[PDB]
């Protein structure tokens, strides 16, 4: 990471140049949308045509592959295992699981392999695409084994070094078609290259086969069996596992040294005078390297030039003398053959260390933040800490989770496992996830019930509240009733639930009556959320009250709509002209003086609204018939109110 | 990889400008033709003509788009001396999608009388505002009590920054203790002038908008200004688009009482000063998230900055409009 | 869990029932739903509206008797019932005339609208094998059974519009999502084939034989956490938890015994969270099929005892290994069921299990209602 | 046949009931008529051909006969194992309880004819097992020893031996159980 970014891009367009146009951009969730007009520039055309062939540019290509979404997809599953196991530390069981996890990633990674390589044989035109990801994640493959090798389970001569010749018998493919093409041309026991087949046979460290190949050699010639026989005898002596790593270095270092020295006794004693092959063969065991510096053409690359000479002369490996045999076998390769590639310059830095720089020279030669931050939180999560590898340049982890995120988020669908990445963050992830979806809709169940869960989690409500008034909106422009409801319930909101309850008194009004009662009966009753909404709860069920008929409960309720005295006159002039017949019976419920003190109010409110406007004159010419009214039912309230006074006191005296 | 064609769009003459809906899939175009057209960008991959119809009679220029949550309304600008307001109203109820939907004039945005600068909205907080500006110093601020009226314009707000405002930036709050922040570019068409950027905020002793602070290091005229993205911090970051590369850092030292009565103690340290276009720049324009520059120029080339480590920005995306874009970089994810 | 012991005595029999096409939400459910009864009085639709919410309602306690709106008669046996816009009903029918209705949202009154009608198609005679499963994409209906023909049809439609009858006519079952556009369908044969509205990509040829059986399935649903996580469940004993994301992909199999999964659900809010209505036996609610294993759960299951007031979760505190969903090896058996029988013996046929309120229709001329079932 | 098949021997016993006798007589009478049809019927050598309706284009399904269809039924994986060894397990827990209950000559009725329709079954197989291997597309014919020793998801093994042994225990009238047992 320099202070320089890099190269312009743009892939340059299939036509312009004689013509003077212009692009220009609109953002998005990662895909910037590019299109054409005139606007200024050096020169001036107009006459275009109309084609939908947007211009979409975005850096996440790759995803259109079937690979890649499974490979994201087992990437997270082992991402929140390994975030969920990690919780204490341990150190033998720690490297157990951290081993289990390596395996899987590689079986993980030959079936996507495989897989890639059914479509790339399935496919044509994409060849090329197809061999270049190939090569770079073969490359990709290399540094993890050689990371999980080194830095993740540091082991001694012995373990290591098994693990490097399977490493080498795993990427090493070639002695098997050399012995298929020695066995198809010409005759199957004798060939040009059958000794090259047998040397790589021994290299390789296939005893088994290399055994059945001499002995093949010997029944084919009629004057090799002692020599056969002699390199039996030299690979019995040559030592294996059983002698050094769980035993004694020192005496494997020795048996090492034995058998170096046979041999060497062995090719200066004159009996590998004849036969130019096994001459070479031996030679070649010994330490000489002309016949591999001669056919470098077959001896593949330098690493596994390197790793031939670690097996040859290096029974015991220093670290800064592996990077001094390194260096040297690159130069004695570029001495030989240049090689322009950023690849072996990314191996020494590896081998010298530096994690930190690594990934700094990795960044910047091509991008992959997947697997960085993976091995970041893999050396993070060993509960060690060294003064090498301490991330530099502001938050690499922040950075890294930020851009995994964003991978995400710039598809639709996808970015439902972008969610717990923000899991760990100080008060930073919420607000970078609302900048992602307080811009895109919802529609969807699960996703948006997860959200809102992790929201309620996170203690904020903000952009709940947010999307709670726009489903509510949505809702009353449907004109429900029970979502539209619960959506408030949730929100807690004002403006919105008086305007659903003026819509809802405007319908009232519109109809006449109301039959969607219980409809808005779910969730209330009790919870006194606002006055209206009080006041409309009370009037939706003062309907069932004087519906069933009770004086008692309906003088109560009836004095506490007056006392509520938020409503228009026209709710509570139907409310004095429907309440008589439910008073003419001679009652003692609420006296007389509570009973005009109830008109007095009433009376005041409307004398009130007359000074302001108009008793609903512009609407309707029926004025005049409500005050006859009013007048002739307070005169028999009047009336009735004498009568039970006059019961009152005859009962009293 | 990417299908890239020499014509776009049907407008014949001289296109202005086009924006996008927020939620993407809806579109809308002004151009020199009189007639703005809106696309509906579909699933399958093509975005067909959904309509077009004629708003303005003087070079419509500018255009913005709302989210839906508030009211979908499109508020544009043009050389006309003045400028209205668009609504998409639609029938029916929800039985089979949406029903008949058509495009309506609401109310026009009165107090035009010269040429109107910008006219986009304002972050909520404390409630979505529409700020009005002109050529003049003018800058008002209205407000839609009436959820049911989108008609109602109350004026509550009408601050007096002199010269000639061209370009204004809004900062939200990032707490309930913060006020808004409001940023003014001016354009009197003279480098002579010293003193183009003003900063405003909302000063809870006055209720007003009084000037927090200024600056007389730019005295180019102003052609562009952005703020960053609010990431819960205390700091801020400004892009000013006028003649070259210019990001600024304003840092806060005395944001308390007795210490800073009407103004606010802000350090400006000029933390990116480059000039690599060898012209000048037009507009510029920040990513969603708050790590990709975007900005273009007069001699038709577009230059594409992305984020780093260091809070710098290095051409990353060079397009030649006249020409063909050069180079091939994708780093990918 | 929240089992009481008080329980009314309302005859009504009920074999599905929908409800109003909630958005952004999956555990909050409307108060109206329009109930598909096997025979409350004969083979018709109702309309039934109650007091059922998210995370329990306030008003209405236990035992909650739902009021009956609108009645309309349908036709054939009700088998599958799914909203494809927000107000349209369409119900699969036995005799092969799919009927739809556009019936009021607010006005609570089902008009009678259009029918697909001719889904046995033979040469020679006649063989009554229509479509069984129904799934909506918006604006998109698609109909299959065992039969192997696929009816599309799309919005405001009375006839047929495509009859998808390729080679391979297999015997659909079971329909499930994926994401928006993309569906699943498991047949009666033990195959599963997923396809996308933009062009139709059949492949039936996943075959288990080591680890998992491929006896016919029945249900399938999809699992909370994570949507395109799926759960099959049919004659093979096995509650196959399945990663697809456009491949075919399995995670966990739990070896069911004395059960025949025939109607699968999920619980949202806490996603480990399973249950399973069958024919054989009595009433059991799993808890460790899909997740791995959550302690103080037993004591209980088929008809012995009960276990409810109480849905206690395995404790978090510092562990070194890793515990998520994870149970495949069909070798193990009922880990951790609860008893939802109150030790009689009912014959149940319909359990809706949508959010925290479940809402069992049985046979037994009886209603059951539980207002939570994690605390 | 598909009637007897999905609602008999699948909702007969756990149902609503208010009395313990109605099971009992439920699954008698059912067991009884089973039995009575079994009996009745009898697997001829000609339904072993391929039984194809080929007149003037009647393409049709193949029209197994219902005898043939149960019996093919009975020797595949079928749930009569299990409904019978539930109802033994029924009838050892009423037996070993001793209580005066009218249901107990129903338990023996319905055991003796469970036992006389396994009788019949085999000396049916015997006589089956030789026209199979001549016949085009055999079914999947299952031997009884792995019927009787199938694992049952209650021990790990068929109770069909403790109820036998039970049976010994509370023998007050199950002579001629023991004798078919024998048989």
């Amino acid at each position: 990471m320099e202070e320089l970014d890099v190269d312009p891009a743009e892939t340059p367009i299939p036509g312009l140049g004689q013509q003077n146009r212009h692009i220009g951009f609109s953002w998005g969730p990662g895909d910037l949308l590019l299109y054409e007009t005139l606007y200024q520039k050096q020169g001036n055309s107009e006459t275009a045509a109309r084609c939908p062939f947007m211009y979409l540019v975005r850096s996440d290509e790759d995803i259109y592959s079937p690979v890649l979404r499974k490979l994201f997809n087992e990437s997270h599953s082992i991402f929140v295992g390994l975030q969920k196991s990690a919780e204490e530390a341990s150190g033998k069981s720690r490297k157990a699981q951290l081993v289990q996890v390596s395996r899987n990633y590689r079986s993980v990674l030959r079936a996507c392999m495989e897989e890639m390589h059914t479509l790339s044989e399935s496919t044509r035109e994409t060849a090329q695409k197809y061999i270049s990801q190939i090569s770079i994640l073969s490359a990709m493959e290399l540094s993890w084994n050689l990371c999980e090798i080194l830095f993740i389970e540091s082991a001694p001569a012995g373990p290591l070094l098994i693990l490097l010749l399977e490493w080498v018998r795993l990427h090493v493919c070639e002695v098997d078609n050399i012995v298929q093409d020695v066995l198809r041309s010409e005759k199957p026991t004798e060939h040009e290259k059958f000794w090259d087949g047998v040397t790589g046979y021994v290299l390789q460290g296939r005893m088994n086969e290399a055994r059945q190949l001499l002995a093949k050699e010997a029944s084919t010639s009629a004057s090799a069996r002692s020599m056969c026989r002699v390199l039996d005898d030299l690979l019995k002596k040559m030592p294996m596992l059983h002698t050094g790593g769980t035993q004694t270095l020192t005496e494997f270092e020795l048996k090492w040294q034995h058998w170096r020295e046979e041999c060497e006794r062995h090719l200066q004693n004159g009996t590998f005078s004849s036969n130019v092959h096994m001459e070479a063969v031996c030679r070649v065991l010994l330490g000489d390297e002309e016949v591999l510096l001669e056919k470098r053409d077959l001896m593949t690359t330098w690493y596994h030039f390197l790793v031939s000479r670690l097996l040859f002369k290096h029974p015991t490996v220093k670290p800064t003398e592996l990077h001094f045999y390194a260096q040297s076998s690159l130069d004695m390769f570029l001495a030989g053959d240049s090689c322009p590639e950023p690849l072996d310059n990314i191996l020494l830095a590896a081998f010298e260390f530096d994690i930190h720089q690594v990934i700094k020279e990795f960044s910047i030669v091509s991008s992959n933040w997947w697997f960085v931050a993976h091995l970041t939180d893999l050396l993070d999560h060993c509960q060690l800490f060294q003064a090498h590898n301490l991330y530099f340049g502001a938050n690499m982890r922040e950075f890294l989770l930020l851009d995994y995120a964003s991978g995400l988020f710039s598809h639709h669908s996808l970015w439902q496992l972008g969610v717990d990445y923000f899991d760990y963050c100080p008060n930073l992830g919420r607000e970078y996830l609302k900048l992602h979806m307080e811009r895109i809709p919802l529609s969807t169940e699960k996703k948006a019930l997860k959200a809102l869960r992790i929201c309620e989690q996170r203690q904020m409500t903000e952009q709940v509240r947010s999307i709670c008034k726009t489903m509510a909106m949505q809702s009353l422009c449907n004109r429900r009733l029970g979502s539209a409801l619960s959506w408030s319930i949730r929100a807690k909101d004002a403006a919105f639930a008086t305007l659903i309850s003026d819509r809802f008194l405007k319908e009232y009004c519109e109809r006449g009556n109301f039959t969607d009662l219980d409809l808005i009966d779910n969730l209330g009753s009790a919870m006194l959320l606002s006055d209206r909404l009080t006041f409309l709860g009370k009037y939706r069920e003062f309907h069932r009250m004087y519906s069933q008929e009770q004086f008692s409960e309906a003088a109560s309720l009836l004095l506490s709509l007056m006392t509520a005295r938020i409503a228009p006159c026209s709710f509570w002039l139907t409310l004095l002209l429907d309440a008589l017949p439910l008073l003419e019976q001679k009652q003692v419920i609420f006296s007389a003086e509570q009973t005009y003190e109830l008109m007095r109010c009433l009376e005041d409110r409307m004398a009130a609204k007359l000074e302001s406007t108009s008793p609903d004159e512009i609407q309707k010419q029926d004025s005049s018939i409500d005050n006859t009214k009013v007048e002739m039912l307070r005169l028999a309230l009047a009336r009735n109110l004498a009568r039970a006074i006059v019961t009152e006191g005859a009962l009293q005296e | 990889m990417f299908v890239a064609r020499s014509i776009a769009a049907d407008h014949k003459d001289l296109i202005h400008d086009v924006s996008f809906d927020f939620h993407g899939r809806r579109m809308a175009t002004c151009s020199s033709d009189q007639s703005v057209k809106v696309w509906d960008k579909s699933e399958n991959g093509n975005w067909h003509c959904t309509a077009s119809w004629k708003t303005h009679s003087g070079s419509v220029w500018r255009v913005t788009w709302a989210h839906p949550e508030f009211g979908q309304v499109l508020a544009s600008c043009s050389f006309d001396r003045t400028a209205a307001v668009w609504e998409e109203i639609v029938g029916e109820s929800n039985d089979k999608l949406r029903g008949q939907s058509h495009w309506v004039k609401r109310t026009t945005l009165v107090d035009s009388r010269t040429s109107v600068t910008d006219v986009k909205f304002a972050p909520k907080h404390m409630g979505l505002m529409l700020a009005t500006c002109s050529a003049d110093g003018v800058v008002r601020i209205y407000e839609a009590p009436d959820v049911m009226n989108l008609s109602q314009w109350s004026l509550q707000h009408e601050i007096s920054c002199k010269l000639s405002c061209s370009c204004i930036s809004w900062n939200p709050s990032s707490s309930r203790a913060h006020s808004p922040m409001i940023a003014v570019g001016s354009d009197d068409s003279s480098p002579n002038i010293m003193g183009k950027v003003q900063i405003y905020e909302y000063n809870e002793n006055t209720r007003k908008y009084a000037k927090a602070e200024t600056l007389m290091s730019v005295s180019d005229p102003v052609h562009d200004i952005a703020f960053a993205p609010n990431l819960g911090r205390s700091f801020h970051i400004l892009a000013v688009a006028t003649k070259d590369v210019r990001i600024f850092t304003m840092k806060p030292l005395r944001k308390e009482l007795s210490s800073s009565g009407g103004v606010t103690k802000f350090e400006i340290h000029t933390v990116a000063q480059f000039d690599n276009h060898n012209s000048q720049v037009w507009r510029v324009s920040w990513n969603i998230t708050g790590t990709v520059l975007a900005s273009s120029g007069d001699d038709g080339t577009v230059r594409l900055w992305k984020a780093n480590y260091m809070d710098n920005w290095k051409c990353i995306g060079v397009l030649k409009g006249d020409g063909n874009p050069v180079g091939n970089s994708y780093q990918g994810f | 869990m929240a089992d009481k012991f008080a329980a009314k005595f309302v005859s009504h029999k009920i074999s599905r029932t929908r409800w109003r096409p909630v958005s952004a939400s999956s555990l909050q459910q409307p108060d109206v739903f329009a109930t598909g009864s096997w025979d409350n009085e004969e083979n018709k639709v109702c309309v039934w509206a109650t007091s059922d919410f998210g995370a329990t309602s306030l008003d209405e306690e236990y035992q909650g008797d739902p009021k009956q709106l609108c009645d309309i008669k349908h036709p054939g046996d009700v088998m599958d019932m799914q909203f494809l816009d927000k107000e349209r009903i369409v119900t699969g029918s036995s005799t092969g005339t799919v009927t739809i209705f556009r019936h009021h949202e607010n006005n609570q009154t089902l008009s009678v609208n259009q029918r697909w009608e001719q889904a046995h198609y033979h040469v020679g005679s006649n063989m009554r094998a229509p479509c069984t499963a129904i799934v909506c994409s918006s604006p998109e209906i698609v109909s299959v059974g065992e039969d192997g023909r696929i009816n599309c049809f799309r919005a405001e439609s009375r006839d047929v519009l495509r009859t998808i009858d390729d080679a391979d006519s297999s015997t659909m079952h079971g329909v499930t999502f994926l994401r928006t556009t993309e569906i699943l369908t498991v047949n009666s044969v033990g195959q599963l084939k997923l396809w996308d509205l933009r062009k139709q990509g059949n492949d039936p040829t996943q075959i288990f034989s080591v680890t998992g059986e491929r006896v016919p399935l029945h249900c399938v649903d999809r699992h909370p956490n994570q949507q395109h996580v799926v759960a099959t469940g049919g004659q093979d004993g096995m509650l196959c938890i399945w990663d697809v994301r456009h491949g075919k992909m399995p995670m966990s199999l739990l070896n069911a015994h004395e059960a025949e999964m025939w109607e699968v659900h999920f619980h949202p809010s806490n996603p480990d969270h399973l249950f399973t209505c069958s024919e054989d036996g009595s009433l059991w609610h799993w808890d460790a099929s899909a997740d791995s294993e959550k302690p103080t759960f037993l004591l209980g299951g088929r008809s012995t005892f009960n276990i409810s007031r109480s849905s206690i979760a395995p404790p978090n505190a510092n562990q070194s290994l890793a515990c998520a969903w994870l149970s495949t090896d069909p070798t193990k058996g009922q880990l951790e069921i609860t008893n939802l029988l109150p030790s009689s013996t009912l014959s149940v046929n319909s359990l809706d299990v949508l959010g925290q309120n479940l809402v069992c229709g049985t046979d037994a001329e009886a209603i059951y209602v539980t207002r939570r079932l994690f605390s | 046949l598909q009637f007897l098949r999905d609602t008999v021997f699948l909702r007969y016993r756990t149902r609503a009931y208010r009395r313990a006798a109605e099971k009992w007589e439920v699954a008698e009478a059912v067991l009884d008529v089973f039995y009575k049809l079994l009996k009745d019927y009898e697997p001829q050598p000609e339904d072993f051909v391929d039984q194809y309706v080929e007149l003037q284009g009647e393409e049709r399904v193949a029209f197994k006969p219902p005898g043939f269809s149960l019996m093919h039924h009975l020797l595949n994986e079928s749930p009569m194992l299990e409904l019978c060894l539930s109802l033994m397990e029924e009838g050892v827990t009423q037996l070993d309880t001793y209580a005066p209950f009218p249901g107990k000559k129903h338990l023996e009725k319905a055991v003796a004819y469970c036992f006389m329709l396994l009788n019949l079954t085999l000396q049916k197989e015997n006589r089956f097992m030789d026209l199979l291997r001549e016949s085009h597309l055999s079914m999947i014919v299952t031997p009884l020893e792995q019927l009787l020793q199938g694992i049952n998801p209650r021990s790990k093994k068929a109770d069909n031996v403790v109820n036998i042994a039970r049976y010994l225990c509370h023998g007050n009238s199950n002579a001629e159980l023991a004798f078919e047992s024998a048989k």
